[PDB]
DNA sequence: TCAAGTACTTTTTCCGGTC
RNA sequence: CCAGGA
DNA sequence: AAGTACTTGA
């Protein structure tokens, strides 16, 4: 049904796999020419450019996080503390 | 990948019944009179007589020619010349179909003006008939009552032949003078 | 080589929700089938070049959609099926829970 | 590879089980399947327009397929049917017919009990479809009589009329493949003493089937859209399409039909005897007799391996691998073509140690690297390297194997005449050779640990044998002994990011198993280690130089 | 409740749901000579209000299928006199938590 | 007739597009599908109405792919035309079986047979015409056709129609 | 057998374990909803020892001469003494960690300390030493409110379940109830004081730490806990060699639900 | 309850009377597992295999053909939330990286 | 009616020859 | 199947 | 080798 954002109650940092699953989707897009939110401070590797995004909070990336019952929260990886 | 509509049922196995579509104001599942917006809202059918339609169309491409300028920052024989102009501007150009149809809408329109439109809208939406009957009545020119149920033969008893032979008289009154 | 069941475990273990995928279609069997949206079977005649689609029985001409299961799968349902066991593939829930 | 198709692409959500009704078999099929004879059109090699292309599937490789229109890698089979001349049992269901007519009445086709037995309403009650049915059952299969009045839901005085029908049920037993009921009988109250003993055909089970109350049906397992009783008993048979059952085509002129491929022309060959039998002049022994064979051999199709014991043997002696055969455990189907796959991107040779290798690194044979393959995609930031592996070709070590254009065609670097001059476009993939510091997914197999599968940094070195720092050697379970290990390459940036950011060797150091490090420091080093730090053990300068210069990360005091 | 020494013939067992809304209960007396809720392995189990359950499945996003059940004929859910679709709250002790609340349907 | 429908479309746009120019390439993409478009299920889709309020929504980033996947919820103005529907139309073409007429985006064809019996065919005139005793049909003439039926033909709509009955023919 | 039983299960963003079915089978993972990797057998000291010997490790009474903390332990301790206010937070401090005492005794009936429990509380002491380099001779800068308040408040901080609701609050505080016990052994005032010899500084570090720490070692949802216990029972037995039938054919017994067992026995 | 607590006791024995440490979670789920349902459910073809989990998951282990030909006569639905269907599909399982989806926010996105 | 017999079911880690 | 390898 | 499921005699 989608949890309103000022009801949402899961974890207000990043998952494991959250993270592995982000730095791989931007990793991937970066790799098919996708446009890069970041300086490249040289970088060419496009995980080494997807480690430097979500390490800026520059990835425009959210999580929809499922319920058992079928709902759930989206959250920005902005928003997602990365603890990892 | 085609389009797909608020119409959610789900024909599970269970193929047909596809009963025809007729003027027994049986249209399709498509054209039900119950429709829903995408805000979930039941709301109903939405008919057009070709004029209603004509408006409509050149207000929506009149309005994309207004985005499409923006987001490039950083008579009748005359209204013809004059869409064929703002449709070399908006649309396609392989779409011939809006072509045509804005030229039969310029051609067979019965109401030029919107404020003309609005009064057609409020006398026929009125009579409770429902939006097929109430479209095709503004844009089918009967003069006998009868004329209009023979054409539009789903009328029949829906209305008196006097009350309907009324506004018969009120519609023509309305036709812009081309 | 076999990349077999325990292997499987360990992926699913470790979390390696793509990695699996991969491995289990790129990296092998992977196949594309048309079915029918009505009956959930690999009955469509897909024309793909004409652009024709049809599952006659249906007379669906209309309703298709394309999916990726393993060329294996799509042997086990045609199996299941000679075997007189239909498995109806569905693209939408109608269950919820 | 496999061509653009318009239709949506979608995911499965839902697999909705069920029964084909005759009507969908002849509605789905693409030809009737009249001959058993495979192809040759009267000796003149081409499939027959009655078995094996009758409009189906395609053989001959080149030689599209006539429904659609496609041909091989991407046409799958399309289903045939074959219209049976007497109705038989599909061989899967035969105990579940038989609960249903232990349920049913044999002649009305009403359940035996119903909400006038509180038993039963209770039974009725039970929301679980397959347990509702085991209950109705042990309460009906007790009834041998089809009730006409029953007491009043209140006073057992003034019997109320539930549904008509008199009739004494018979005590249903199998005699392998047939259904033989013994009816109580009354004759001077008595009698049985010696019943009535008859077989029920196929033709009256499906009858009473047929007459059984949707409601009815429906308390019992079965679903009016999906799955009705009177679909367990097969009428149109449908016939799986050549990729089911392919030929081994060896040499020319020579078939190699498969096994389903014959046991059809054998269900097709009992049909035809059955089918003019009954059409002429009626023997109506020799009748039953075509009968039970062609019910023998719709049952020994799909199962072979039946409790009473003749085993539809190929001639050879060797049954017929039955289609039920082909889906059971390991090695076949689900446990052995789905649960597990035999995968690309794969190698595996001898395991042999490494004091000199980083413990998260793996030693690569350099013919091993030279093999394995990352397709990566031609982009700004390696456009130049990538056209240099190009240059390189597959001989050279850093070099490639192929090239991938837009245009979907693969380039083979080994022989394509344009391998030098090969000019690479943003977007194209070149397979290039596995290199130094690539995640690789390293296996000692058993596997019966998430630790016997870890992700290690490639090291193309010389020599035929996989390298591993020893200290990694416990997690894996491996010795030098002449151990194998089992390595696996990703393929996409997103599989690669799972390897290095989650299943990574040192990540996998601390384990949940023991909540302890499951790695440690071993034999030599450990042996050396003690050694080393006795209060006994003193370093000369000389050494000492040696022994700090020995540390990589050393800060140099 | 009836508490009986050896025997409730099938004649007298048949009047005991004849009775409703009223609820009738056979304990032998056998049984009862030790409290089974006293021993080391049986914790605290506490039956749970109309509310409190609808609470529960509310709170846990549930339907009642997803619950760990209680079986009716459970020494504990007989103790307690548990109905078809009544809660217990179970109260363990944890080498892990100290306290554990798990939850259990009847059946 | 003519109606305003609420209808959405699955777009699955590249990796590569998804810069800021994303909502006007969806949006574009969108009308580029859609406009133009003839189903069955809603006859011809004409023009997409409120461009600047579009929903795009989130897009779904699928899988394997690099990809994402957008449901754009739109509403768009569409003609399906129906059988016993009296139409307003210009004849186009005219032959020795009958006339086609152009009413909006689609051609209803009247059989020789399906107009009155005093209407006859004329080879001899440029254009070729229909003649009744005080009626003339040619390619320029506006004609009140009752439509008899439909077929949903690919990316088009066509019908045979009426000018037999009461009220109906030239206007 | 046990990976096709388990396989299904793993923890969901609700912090409940549950399978293809949604059917839950922990409320929280192993109890504690904590990861495996992240826990360490730690000793929880209020356990044992002598009631006595409790009292001299725990014991702070500004209103007795002998029992208050010497002025050599914190710069207050001259102006602590006889603080009837004050004392009344010593008094809630030390009956808490009785309390405690009860409890675990309650829990651990042999009186077994060593438990494997998240966060080596031991460790960051021991860092906040050297890190600052705590002088074992002048006092703290420490008041008995910034120990006493500054324990009670990293509690309330110790999220594992989240929602604002009775059940899922009071699950909160269930699921936190063991480290909370050794927390407040491991910071009672006399240990933090006489002990550690903390600065202001070194606790308030430490206690970010713990937090810290903490937070981590909560389980990941879409850890696939199933396949995990499963193999994490699995790998063992593969290494398997009163006379009770055990090791891999009572293994066999037990995951058998065995109706006739080989050595049926009463342990009287 | 007691039943859990003594079907624990009995394998964490089975356990350290070989010298091993197993976490007590892995084996609580275990005996967990075998519980929930009421009873003592058999890590066998007749315990958990003949749970309400989905047809083609639970032909994956033992019964293949029986449960498929069952799945068929009772017109069983498949959820398909199970590890094992989603294997037999070639789908990304609903497991760590895949129990949850990745959205692009074009919000966000014109924001950077 | 209820013990005891019957049928029939079910598994077992990963990696050349000769046929 | 047969023979073998960890 | 050890079960469910069903059948048979007291
Ligand atoms: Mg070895
Ligand atoms: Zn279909
Ligand atoms: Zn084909
Ligand atoms: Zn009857």
């Amino acid at each position: 049904k989608a949890i309103p954002k000022d009801q949402r109650a899961t974890t207000p940092y990043m998952t494991k796999y959250e993270r592995a699953r982000i730095l791989g989707t931007r990793a991937l897009q970066i790799s098919m020419n996708a446009p890069v939110f970041v300086d490249l401070e040289g970088e060419t590797d496009p995980l080494r450019i997807a480690m430097k995004e979500l390490a800026e909070k520059k990835i425009p990336l959210v999580i929809r996080r499922y319920l058992p019952d079928g709902s759930f929260e989206d959250w920005s990886v902005e928003e997602l503390i990365v603890d990892l | 990948v085609s389009t797909s509509t608020f119409q959610t049922r789900r024909r599970r196995l269970k193929k047909v019944e596809e009963e025809e579509n007729a003027a027994t104001l049986q249209l399709g599942q498509e054209f039900q009179l119950k429709q829903i917006n995408h805000q979930g809202e039941e709301e109903e059918l939405i008919a057009l007589n070709l004029s209603e339609a004509r408006l409509v169309i050149k207000e929506a491409l009149v309005e994309r020619r207004r985005a499409f300028k923006r987001s490039q920052k950083k008579t009748r024989e005359k209204e013809l010349e004059s869409i064929d102009v703002l449709l070399e501007q908006t649309t396609g150009g392989n779409n011939k179909d809006l072509k045509n149809t804005m030229q039969y809408l310029t051609n067979f329109s019965r109401f030029r003006d919107q404020e003309t439109v609005g009064a057609v809208i409020q006398l026929l939406k009125s009579t409770g008939l429902h939006p097929f009957e109430v479209a095709q009545l503004g844009s089918l020119a009967c003069d006998t009552a009868d004329e209009a149920k023979t054409l539009i033969p789903s009328l029949n008893n829906k209305i008196s032949d006097d009350e309907l032979e009324r506004i018969l008289k009120e519609l023509s009154n309305l036709e812009t003078l081309y | 080589l076999r990349f077999g069941e325990m292997e499987r475990d360990c992926m699913i273990a470790h979390g390696a929700a793509s990695f699996l995928k991969e491995r289990l279609m790129e990296a092998s069997d992977a196949f594309r089938v048309h079915i029918c949206g009505i009956c959930g079977l690999m009955t469509v005649i897909a024309k793909l070049n004409h652009n024709q689609f049809e599952c006659k029985g249906c007379d669906n001409k209309i309703d298709i959609y394309q999916i990726h299961i393993p060329y294996a799968a799509k042997l086990l349902f045609q199996e299941l099926m000679a075997m007189n066991i239909t498995p109806r593939l569905y693209t939408d829930r109608s269950r919820d829970f | 590879g496999q061509q653009y198709s318009s239709a949506p692409l979608r995911t499965v959500k839902e697999v909705q089980f069920g029964l084909f009704s005759p009507e969908e078999v002849r509605a789905i099929s693409v030809a009737k399947i009249r001959f058993p004879e495979t192809m040759d059109e009267t000796q003149t090699r081409a499939k027959i327009g009655g078995l094996n292309d009758p409009r189906l599937g395609s053989i001959d490789r080149n030689l599209k397929c006539q429904t659609c229109q496609e041909g091989m890698n991407e046409c799958p089979g399309h289903f045939g049917h074959i219209d049976l001349a007497k109705p038989v049992f599909h061989v899967g269901f035969i105990a579940k017919i038989k609960k249903v007519c232990e349920c049913v009445c044999m002649h009305c086709g009403k359940l035996l009990l119903d909400e006038h037995n509180e038993l039963m309403r209770q039974a009725l009650a039970i929301k679980d479809s397959k347990k509702r049915f085991a209950a109705i059952w042990t309460l009906c299969k007790t009834k041998m009589v089809c009730e006409t009045d029953v007491p009043s839901e209140d006073d057992p005085t003034q019997l109320v009329s539930r549904g008509g029908c008199g009739n004494t049920q018979p005590t249903i037993r199998k005699d392998g493949l047939k259904l033989v009921g013994s009816w109580k009988k009354d004759r001077a109250t008595g009698d049985a003493d010696e019943p009535e003993l008859r077989v029920l055909s196929t033709e009256e089970i499906l009858n009473i089937f047929k007459h059984i109350s949707v409601k009815d049906f429906t308390s019992l397992g079965f679903n009016e859209v999906f799955s009705r009783p009177e679909w367990m008993i097969l009428t149109c048979l449908p016939v799986p399409p050549p990729p089911v059952r392919p030929s081994i085509s060896f040499n020319e002129s020579q078939r190699g039909e498969d096994d389903l491929t014959f046991k059809l022309a054998d269900i097709l060959k009992a049909n035809i005897s059955l089918e003019t039998l009954e059409h002429n002049g009626a023997p109506h022994h020799a009748i039953e007799e075509a009968e039970s064979l062609l019910q023998f051999h719709v049952a020994t199709y799909m199962d072979n391996d039946i409790a009473g014991q003749p085993q539809a043997l190929q001639k050879s002696g060797r049954p017929v691998k039955s289609i039920r055969a082909r889906l059971k455990g390991k090695e076949g189907r689900i446990r052995g073509n789905l649960m597990g796959k035999r995968v690309d991107f794969s190698a595996r040779t001898v395991i042999s140690g490494d004091p000199n290798l980083e413990l998260d690194q793996v030693g690569v044979p350099k013919s091993i690297a030279k093999t394995l393959t990352y397709p990566e995609v031609v982009t700004p930031y390696n456009i130049d390297r990538l056209t240099q592996l190009v240059r390189n070709g597959p001989n050279e070590h850093p070099g490639a194997k192929y090239v991938i254009r837009d245009s979907g065609d693969r380039i083979d670097l080994r022989y394509s005449k344009r391998a030098g001059d090969i000019q690479l476009q943003y977007g194209w993939k070149v397979e290039r050779h596995i290199m130094d510091n690539d995640p690789v997914l390293f296996n000692r197999q058993p596997s019966l640990h998430k630790m016997s599968m870890m992700a290690h940094r490639v090291k193309v070195i010389p020599y035929s044998t996989f390298r591993l720092n020893l200290s990694v050697t416990s997690p894996y379970n491996a010795d030098f002994d002449g151990d194998e290990m089992n390595l696996h390459v990703p393929q996409s940036e997103e599989t690669r990011a799972e390897l290095s950011q989650l299943c990574a060797v040192p990540l996998q150091i601390v384990s949940p198993q023991s909540n302890k490090p499951c790695m440690g420091i071993v034999q030599d080093t450990l042996c050396g280690i003690r050694k080393l730090t006795l209060r006994d053990t003193f370093i000369e300068l000389d050494q000492v130089l040696n022994m700090l210069y020995w540390v990589p990360d050393w800060d140099g005091v | 409740i009836f508490v009986y020494q050896n025997n409730i013939t099938p004649s007298a067992m048949k009047l005991v749901p004849s009775i409703p809304p009223a609820t009738i209960e056979t304990f032998n007396e056998a049984a009862l000579v030790v409290n089974i809720t006293h021993h080391e392995l049986v914790p605290k189990h506490i039956r749970l209000s109309s509310d409190e359950k609808r609470e529960l499945l509310k709170r846990y996003r549930l339907k009642e299928s997803q619950l760990p059940r209680i079986q009716r004929a459970d020494p504990v859910a007989l103790y307690l006199g548990l109905k078809r679709g009544e809660v217990v709250k179970i109260i363990r002790k944890s080498e892990t938590s100290g306290r554990y609340a798990s939850y259990r349907i009847c059946m | 007739m003519f109606f305003i429908k609420d209808l959405s479309l699955n777009i699955t746009l590249h990796p590569s597009f998804f810069g800021p120019r994303m909502k006007q390439y969806l949006k574009t993409k969108l009308l580029e599908e859609v406009e133009g478009s003839c189903t069955g299920k809603f006859g011809y889709i004409l023009c997409v109405l409120d461009y600047d309020n579009i929903d795009i929504q989130r897009g779904r980033i699928l899988p394997t792919d690099g990809s994402a996947e957008f449901n754009v919820k739109y509403r768009a103005v569409v003609f399906k035309p129906f059988k016993g529907e009296v139409v307003d139309g210009t004849v186009v073409s005219c032959s020795q079986h009958g006339f086609e007429v152009q009413v909006g985006p689609m051609k209803v064809f009247v059989t020789k047979h399906l107009m009155p019996q005093d209407l006859t065919f004329n080879a001899g005139s440029n254009p070729p015409s229909y003649q009744s005793s005080e009626d003339v049909i040619t390619i320029k003439s506006r004609i009140r056709v009752k439509i008899e039926g439909c077929i949903s033909q690919v990316s088009s709509i066509h019908a045979i129609g009426s000018i037999k009955e009461d009220y109906l023919g030239a206007i | 057998r046990l990976v096709k039983a388990l396989e299904d299960i793993m923890v969901h963003y609700d912090n409940t374990t549950r399978n293809s079915l949604g059917n839950v089978i922990q409320f929280i993972y192993g109890e504690d909803g904590m990861d495996a990797a992240h826990i360490e057998k730690q000793s929880l000291d209020t356990i044992g020892g002598s009631d006595a010997a409790f009292e001299k490790r725990y014991r702070v009474d500004l209103l007795n001469t002998d029992h208050t903390l010497d002025p050599s332990l914190l710069e207050s301790g001259s102006e602590i003494l006889g603080d009837l206010k004050l004392q009344v937070l010593l008094d809630e401090e030390y009956k808490q960690l009785v309390k405690d005492r009860k409890f675990l005794r309650e829990v651990f009936v042999d009186g077994e300390a060593n438990w494997p429990l998240p966060v080596n509380i031991r460790r960051i002491i021991q860092n906040a030493q050297q890190t600052f380099h705590i002088d074992h001779t002048k006092p703290s800068d420490l008041t008995i409110k910034d120990i006493v308040l500054g324990v009670k408040d990293l509690q309330e901080n110790l999220l594992v379940l989240r929602g604002k609701n009775e059940i899922i609050q009071n699950a909160q505080r269930d699921a936190v109830t063991l480290f909370c016990c050794l927390l407040r052994s491991r910071l009672a005032t006399r240990r933090v004081l006489q002990e550690y010899r903390l600065t202001k500084q070194a606790f308030d570090w430490v206690l970010s730490n713990i937090e810290a720490q903490f937070l981590r070692s909560v389980v990941h949802p879409g850890e696939m806990v199933g396949v995990l216990a499963a193999q994490s029972i699995g790998e063992p037995a593969t290494q398997m060699t009163k006379k009770v039938t055990s090791g891999v054919p009572r293994l066999k017994e037990i995951l058998n639900v065995a109706k006739n067992m080989k050595t049926p026995s009463l342990t009287v | 309850e007691a039943g859990r607590a003594a079907l624990y006791k009995e394998v964490y024995n089975v356990i350290a009377s070989d010298g091993s440490y197993v976490n007590y979670r892995h084996m609580a789920l275990l005996v967990d597992v075998m519980t929930t349902q009421g009873g003592l459910t058999s890590v066998t073809r007749h315990g958990f295999n003949r749970s309400n989990t989905g047809a083609l998951m639970r032909c994956s282990f033992e019964e293949t053909v029986e449960i498929l030909f069952e799945a068929g006569a009772s017109a069983e639905l498949d959820d398909c939330r199970g590890v094992s269907e989603n294997v037999i599909l070639g789908q990304m399982a609903p497991i760590g990286t895949g129990a949850f989806d990745v959205m692009i926010d074009e919000e966000s996105l014109v924001k950077y």
